DNA sequence: TCGGATGTATATATCTGACACGTGCCTGGAGACTAGGGAGTAATCCCCTTGGCGGTTAAAACGCGGGGGACAGCGCGTACGTGCGTTTAAGCGGTGCTAGAGCTGTCTACGACCAATTGAGCGGCCTCGGCACCGGGATTCTCG
DNA sequence: CGAGAATCCCGGTGCCGAGGCCGCTCAATTGGTCGTAGACAGCTCTAGCACCGCTTAAACGCACGTACGCGCTGTCCCCCGCGTTTTAACCGCCAAGGGGATTACTCCCTAGTCTCCAGGCACGTGTCAGATATATCATCCGA
């Protein structure tokens, strides 16, 4: 089954909540649309680094060891997970 | 004879010998020294010490008798030494510090 | 933007049949030109005579491709001694002249490498690279000087038989022969005093623009073009190069032509046919 | 009736959700993007969900850290909306974009 | 599949420290982590000055130095202090 | 006669952007180097390569700081440079 | 204090190569700060390397070295 | 007889070989790993040259030197991605002036 | 006593690419600085990758992954083409 | 609108010191043969992920003041650039002089390595206490 | 300044996991050997440091004009706070199947060792690309 129009399922008061968290006060609505993309294209980068660590490996699943990996590999560093 | 480990002979409190299986698995020269586990088990364990030691005081700060990972984080950030350390790690599930911009607040 | 330049005439107003074609060609460094191929478009127009201006070359230093072409087998050239990479000249011809002669009267003492006369048959013909006045004028008081000694260099030759005057003249006379006229107020080519040179050259000689005597009011026609701000690419040029011609040879005319697509220097060809 | 001044409810926020240590953001539409995401390079996966936990986990530290950055340049432009130049500034000023 | 993590290690560490503290599963598997970390960074910054000085040994010299490298600021003094205190009592 | 002000300062930027000089003194540079490893150990021998080194990696961070807090300035409808660009500019380039 | 000895002309020439048409009159007072900070930051680690060389010569490929930890990689000396 | 040449490339096989094994990156190193990472390593600085050289041709200079390798670098969009942290010696940099600067 | 340089091989791929370009010496010691680094960065991700998996061996498996996930992504499908080919073609021989 | 101040494309004449090519030889690469240990293949099973159904409701979506902030525009006055004479210190050229970097010759201590062995550490199972929470009341902020 | 909303505190409840316990390991420790590497002494040449003198490019202090940084005002527009209506997330529950660890076996690829030679690195050297240096407009400012 494939899928499509994923990236709007981040909505508004997600975007909301996260930039409280960041510390802002005041939030103009051209935002929700530029970090729909910016988190979107941080994802790919972390997707295609795990699934080329999982396909190495003669994999078929995303163990969470390779998410770590493929952090590490950009200066991320996850503490928690295996 | 007797065996004493060389974790109890140095005095300390992590496992010197696991630390030199490490080393020599772990592939990074063909020839391991003798006092390089040792050492090397001595910084991990004031380190721990350290971080855990300012995780209770935070700990304790909140009222609460167990280390969770908001508590690291807490301590990881509020100290400056610690902190560009580890500067580029994230604890999961640790929360972000408090602080405000005093411009926001009239 | 531009210019094209119109259909080659060759027939004169009386109707006879064009017999010599002259072409006139500042090089720009011959070597150069002739590295831009320069003589494969030569042998293409293939001219009875042919004129070259700012050669930088001595006779020692001239490419092998001096031979190549059989046709123009008689051939002259010259350099200033003291200025070698500068100036220089030849002229390279079909038929054998009958005399030839360099420089404007002192050459064996003042070796300018600028100026050689070849007489024919029926003409005395000239080529020149007229001294530049120079970037800031810094030398327009020399080219007025020399202008007058040119002048009366010429008057002598014309009392002959008719003169056929060639080459870079390094003066756009009118303001129809320069893209910018008041933009070249003073800049040297478009000086009042370089200006009045070429209309006192005309009247003192005398001598007739070939070019300008068929084409009277026809802009944008130039021979010259800045190799800077790719002044050729927009047809920002002047008009430089000439066929200046005796009176007598009018009847003789058939056209005065700008062959502005041959490329090799920042000046391009210009070529006469004349019935003789 | 009573009605609160524009800024006050959106500091009570700022200060609960900082204070705070969820997620954020639903799991299941996280999850969901996160699949569409990776069947552009290996068709039909098996994702972990420790390990859809981790990418969400570094999904918001990663965001958290750019909406302070750039809170830090809107405050310096004498503004205090959020705009997205000031986004486009921050990730700049990284070096991610160039 | 026994993993050997540094949990029993971690544990005695904290109770030296803090007597009557406990500790979550959750900061368990961040201390892992961190140890693991720091360990990783350590071994190969020896490593790499262990080749750089066409050694072939890593002796605790080498430990000394990637401890300095590493460590900012006062750390770095306190954990040299510490770890030649240690080396200089299992010597002896 | 004075250029108006645009008119000299891009003078500058574009020959100093061609330019790859050092742009610093060298004498200054390495009596301000040999200062600061006075500090950490006495007696030092610096090898004249160490210095050319430490010279072009301090052009190429400075010049890019100065980039970064350009925009930083730029962006706050200003073009002068100020303390206050550089301060953001550090801070968010995570070096502070 | 040799920090002296970076010129007002010599850091309004490198802001120029960094493309700044107007600087104000207290970057040359705060950028020396920086420059002093990032010396520091690399003579650390440099003389921290030769220390272990055993040596006293502080070679160009130690600085180098330096460099590299910190992630500014230099090209041409080694 | 080389294996650089057995397999059709520039790049010593040997000492890639012997690279490998003297830095003690594994216990064993396969055979067909030093000739792959030959290649690779030929086809990157191929590329560089490849571009570093234009660089320099349309500057009318026959000879390459830093200045011409800055630019090819900077010029490109993804060499630019893997060569963002390196610094060049005496490279200079790209002539790039902000749009304000510029008085309309 | 003696250098280990790359700066006849990468002479001679100029050569190939380019026949008539010149290197000066700085841009020579610039290109074996690259290749080194790049040769650093490909061959401890290879051992990394190693690591990993608990396997104990080099092999162009983890060479072409390495270089999949160093390389952006023009320069990654066009080196593992180039790659594979070139072992193809030792391996036929 | 115009007079004066900067980029500015080709071409040739020297100086040079720095790339590009002989060269020779020695040192590391190449070819052969062997052992054996790592890795690929094969079968299994179980547990971990996928999918699907239903109920509940917290959260998202939408609409509507309205008020505070983004932004355009004017003014002003002080900081900065711009040019110029002056001083000052950086290059640049010797010149010497010695710390010490770099290499080589012993060999002794030191770490790799193998045969026992046993105890520190790991897995499965309680179990009671730390802690989230609801229920309620008291405390503090806040805006009209 | 006071009514109302948000927040902290006081406490009983029940829950689930942190910590302890016990059995069973397997790898850490002792005790030996033995090859080698790097510790140490010693030597030679190299280049780093200190000094001196001359040239002159550049840094500096100074006036002056002007332009732009900042303050102020007004306007309007758009984002927040609240209320009402979805709706899709979340929890629980189930089954199902497939693939990820495992053990056994085999085989073949590479480390190791030896001998032999060619290519590539240091060294010399003749040649010429690059650095000037001299000649031969168009466009963009301040007035």
């Amino acid at each position: 089954k494939v899928l499509r129009d994923n990236i709007q399922g981040i909505t508004k008061p997600a975007i909301r909540r996260l930039a409280r968290r960041g510390g802002v006060k005041r939030i103009s609505g051209l935002i929700y649309e530029e970090t729909r993309g910016v988190l979107k294209v941080f994802l790919e980068n972390v997707i295609r680094d795990a699934v080329t660590y999982t396909e190495h490996a003669k994999r078929k699943t995303v163990t969470a060891m390779d998410v770590v990996y493929a952090l590490k590999r950009q200066g991320r560093t996850l503490y928690g997970f295996g | 004879a007797k065996a004493k480990t060389r974790s109890s002979r140095a005095g300390l409190q992590f496992p010197v010998g696991r630390v030199h299986r490490l080393l020599r698995k772990g592939n990074y020269a063909e020839r391991v020294g003798a006092g390089a586990p040792v050492y090397l088990a001595a910084v991990l364990e004031y380190l721990t010490a350290e971080i855990l030691e300012l995780a209770g005081n935070a700990a304790r700060d909140n009222k609460k008798t167990r280390i969770i990972p908001r508590h690291l984080q807490l301590a990881i950030r509020n100290d400056e030494e610690l902190n560009k350390l580890l500067g580029k790690v994230t604890i999961a599930q640790g929360g972000v510090l408090p602080n405000i911009q005093a411009v926001l607040l009239p | 933007a531009l210019y094209e330049d119109p259909p080659d005439q060759k027939t004169s107003p009386s109707g006879k049949p064009a017999t010599l074609k002259i072409c006139s060609w500042n090089v720009d460094g011959l070597r150069a030109w002739i590295k831009k191929k320069g003589l494969d478009w030569v042998k293409e127009e293939a001219p009875d005579i042919l004129c070259l201006q700012e050669t930088k070359c001595s006779e020692n230093k001239l490419p092998a491709e001096l031979q190549e072409l059989p046709g123009l087998s008689h051939q002259y050239w010259s350099a200033p001694s003291d200025k070698e990479g500068y100036s220089g000249v030849g002229l390279l011809s079909r038929q054998c002249p009958l005399k030839v002669s360099y420089g404007i009267g002192d050459e064996e003492h003042d070796q300018e490498g600028r100026v050689i006369v070849a007489e024919f048959d029926s003409f005395v013909l000239v080529t020149a690279y007229v001294p530049n006045a120079g970037r800031g004028l810094v030398r327009l008081e020399y080219r007025q000087r020399w202008d007058e000694a040119f002048r009366k260099f010429l008057k002598g030759l014309a009392s002959r038989k008719p003169l056929v005057l060639c080459g870079d003249l390094n003066v756009a006379h009118e303001e129809i022969d320069l893209r910018n006229p008041k933009g070249n107020k003073k800049n040297a080519g478009f000086t009042p005093q370089e200006r009045q040179g070429f209309g006192e050259l005309l009247q003192a000689v005398p001598l007739a623009d070939s070019f300008r005597h068929l084409y009277p009011n026809t802009p944008y026609a130039y021979t010259f073009w800045t190799y800077m701000m790719n002044a050729r690419s927009k047809n920002v040029g002047w008009r430089l190069d000439y066929f200046l011609l005796s009176h007598s040879l009018l009847p003789a005319l058939c056209d005065s032509k700008i062959r502005s697509k041959a490329l090799g220097s920042d000046h391009c060809p210009i070529t006469l046919y004349l019935a003789l | 009736p009573h009605r609160y001044r524009p800024g006050t409810v959106a500091l009570r926020e700022i200060r609960r959700y900082q204070k705070s240590t969820e997620l954020l953001i639903r799991k299941l539409p996280f999850q969901r993007l996160v699949r569409e995401i990776a069947q552009d390079f290996k068709t039909d996966l098996r994702f972990q969900s420790s390990a859809v936990m981790a990418l969400q986990e570094a999904s918001e530290a990663y965001l958290v850290g750019l909406f302070e950055d750039t809170n830090l340049a809107a405050i310096h432009a004498k503004r205090v909306t959020i705009m997205p130049k000031d986004i486009q500034l921050a990730r700049r000023i990284r070096g991610e974009r160039a | 599949s026994r993993k050997e993590s540094y949990s029993v290690y971690v544990y005695k560490v904290l109770k030296q420290v803090h007597p009557d503290t406990g500790i979550s599963s959750k900061a368990m598997g961040i201390m892992n982590s961190f140890v693991n970390d720091i360990f990783e960074r350590i071994a190969g910054e020896a490593s790499r000055l262990a080749h750089y000085n066409k050694r072939s040994t890593i002796t605790s010299r080498e430990i000394q130095t990637a401890v300095r490298l590493l460590l900012p600021g006062e750390l770095a003094k306190h954990a040299v202090s510490e770890g030649t205190k240690a080396v200089t009592k299992y010597t002896s």
